[PDB]
């Protein structure tokens, strides 16, 4: 590990609850956060504010993090994504029933390993891919209806990460 | 089984959280259900978490950091109402304020923000919901039992997307007694 290897850090808020951990995702995500806001309609005064909150939501729920079904970079994102939009709802988005690993069991390293494997390659294929289709997607992401299908317009490699999070569901059925 | 999945469209609405309440709160009961709806829009999530990480920053205000470590906590129930609807319903979903109406069905509205409704629907033993257009599309999510309508069965855990151009008849299924949760537009 390393300033920049965000589970481990994740990992060190949570068993440690480590604050020079929490810095270095805060340095990182609350800016990336706060732009991610912004290209989502918000203005700048408000975005800070929720990245903000969002990375206050990290150090507390830091225990529902699940590295076998997601990176750093997508629970920050759903923490972000779920806040209330005022003319959508109420309070914050419906999420489902949570299910974290309890205070014990870490999920088998192998499936972390190969789940932050699947998602660095989907990352590096997001990268690579033409400004127009990048458009398709940062679209669906920032200000659009229902009435648009991303798993079905793209063709990112998004087989491998759902089987992923199938078998990891599994296995933390099979424990808890 | 569960054979009766939220559509690829509602998955990525979901994961934008693009949705009003009424039609975030089926679809994430219904995650809370099936593993595979799960999977499916956690895929989905890890695109816009890709989308996140290679955001160009903008920075926060001078002293943005240790104004939230200042304020870190530092070193500090009904098995067919799961999820995000045990919110809604608060322990019993036999319990709620039902409106009979009245050919056998009973129903709550429940309380959200966002311009689509969301409602409780009670189809008893054999009993059928009568016949329904669409103002909008329409979605329905099974919590107990089973009901039989448009070209399929949908058991407990299913959830049926009815479109405009849809005319259906809602038939509970013989047995147990049918609880939904339903979400228009
Ligand atoms: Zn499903
Ligand atoms: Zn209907």
């Amino acid at each position: 590990s390393d300033r920049t290897d965000w589970v481990a850090l994740m990992r060190a808020i949570r068993d440690h609850r480590d604050e020079a951990a929490f810095a270095e995702l805060f340095q990182h995500f609350a800016p990336k956060v706060k732009g991610f806001l912004m290209k989502s309609g918000s203005v700048a005064s408000q975005a800070e504010e929720c990245a903000q909150d969002v990375m206050a939501t990290v150090w507390q729920k830091a225990h529902l993090f699940d590295p076998s079904r997601a990176s750093v970079a997508t629970w920050i994102f759903t923490i972000a994504r779920n806040r209330r939009i005022d003319g959508l709802r109420k309070d914050r988005q419906p999420e489902p029933e949570d299910l974290f690993w309890g205070p014990d069991s870490e999920p088998d390293q192998a499936d972390v390993y190969e789940m932050q494997q699947e998602n660095a390659r989907l990352g590096r294929a997001i990268a690579r891919l033409p400004e127009a289709q990048r458009a398709l997607i940062e679209r669906a992401f920032f200000g659009d209806l229902t009435h648009r299908e991303l798993a079905a317009e793209t063709g990112l490699p998004l087989g491998t990460i759902k089987s992923r999070i199938r078998l990891a569901l599994d296995r933390l059925r099979q424990h808890m | 089984t569960i054979r009766h999945h939220v559509s690829d469209a509602l998955l990525t609405a979901y994961a934008a959280g693009t949705l009003s309440e009424a039609f975030s709160l089926v679809v994430a009961t219904h995650l809370s259900l099936c593993d595979e709806c799960r999977a499916r829009a956690g895929a989905l999530d890890a695109v816009g978490g890709s989308l996140m990480e290679e955001t160009a920053p903008v920075a926060l205000s001078e002293g943005s950091l240790a104004s939230v470590m200042a304020q870190l906590d530092r070193q500090i129930a009904d098995p067919r109402a799961p999820a995000p609807l045990a919110d809604y319903v608060g322990r019993r979903l036999e319990d709620v304020r039902w409106r009979t109406l009245g050919g056998g069905v009973r129903q709550a509205i429940l309380p959200t923000g966002g311009e689509a409704i969301a409602r409780l629907l009670w189809i008893p033993g054999g009993q059928a919901v009568p016949d329904h257009g669409h103002r909008g599309l329409e979605l329905t999510l099974v919590l107990q039992g089973a009901f039989r309508d448009e070209t399929d069965r949908f058991g407990a855990g299913d959830i049926e997307i009815a479109d405009q151009e849809l005319e259906h008849t809602p038939v509970a299924e013989r047995g147990l007694d049918c609880i939904c949760l339903a979400a228009t537009d």
